[PDB]
């Protein structure tokens, strides 16, 4: 039975790891968009202001 | 929303957050089955 | 003893999972605020500039 | 700070980051007790 | 053998935990930069606009 | 890029994301060695 339990935990941690990858990918996209906003302000807004 | 590619990228971030939460749900469900 | 160990690991992973939920919720709020900034620039700043 | 609801939301993000780190601390402490 | 397995899982979860700390630190820096952008817009852009 | 300290901080976020992914890789590799 116990190896069954150990196996459930391995599977669970594999799923947790996929969660962290997914979140990391979302933060990477968000980071790109924050940099885009900063560049838009400096290179589109400020020159016409 | 979404009005453009910036908004579409924001939507993608939200989809990745929801994927994260889904994978945690699955992990939690596997653990609540452990004794 | 070993089932005790297995149990500590289950508890640990449950705590790690709560960490990832908490961080995901923080990233969701941050994402909303980045979208708010973008809309403020386009709909408050640019029209008066 | 916080001067408004935008700043208050930023504070909330920081609170969620601190909650995350706290839950990791607890997980780490449980594991350093495993042999 | 099985305690060996349990040990691999403990090590794995310790690594997953370091992943979540790293990502949390990146989100903290990003959060600071979003607040900086908001303050730049309100205190540098808007007063000259 | 990086043109200033704001861009350098953005680079730091990217380095922390890559560190996160690296630690997950290591965890995954340890688990694929479990039976
Ligand atoms: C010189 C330079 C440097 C950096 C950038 C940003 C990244 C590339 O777009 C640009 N973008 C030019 C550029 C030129 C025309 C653009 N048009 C859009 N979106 C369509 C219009 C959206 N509508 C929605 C309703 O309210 C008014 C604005 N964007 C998307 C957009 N993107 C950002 C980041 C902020 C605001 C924003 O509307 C543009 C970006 C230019
Ligand atoms: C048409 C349109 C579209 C989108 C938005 C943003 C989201 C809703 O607020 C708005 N906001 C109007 C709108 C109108 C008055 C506002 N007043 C505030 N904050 C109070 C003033 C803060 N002080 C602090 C000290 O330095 C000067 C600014 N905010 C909060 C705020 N929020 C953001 C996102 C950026 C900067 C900012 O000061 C406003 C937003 C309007
Ligand atoms: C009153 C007040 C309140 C808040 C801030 C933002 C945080 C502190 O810098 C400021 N910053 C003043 C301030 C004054 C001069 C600055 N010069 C820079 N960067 C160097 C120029 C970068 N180049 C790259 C190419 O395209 C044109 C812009 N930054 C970095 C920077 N930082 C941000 C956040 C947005 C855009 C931006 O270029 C400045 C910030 C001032």
């Amino acid at each position: 039975h116990l190896e069954g339990e150990v196996n459930k935990i391995k599977s669970a941690l594999l799923s947790t790891n996929k969660a962290v990858v997914s979140l990391s990918n979302g933060v990477s996209v968000l980071t790109s968009k924050v940099l885009d906003l900063k560049n838009y302000i400096d290179k589109q807004l400020l020159p016409i202001v | 929303f979404p009005s453009d590619e910036f908004d579409a990228s924001i939507s993608q971030v939200n989809e990745k957050i929801n994927q994260s939460l889904a994978f945690i749900r699955k992990s939690d469900e596997l653990l609540h089955n452990v004794n």
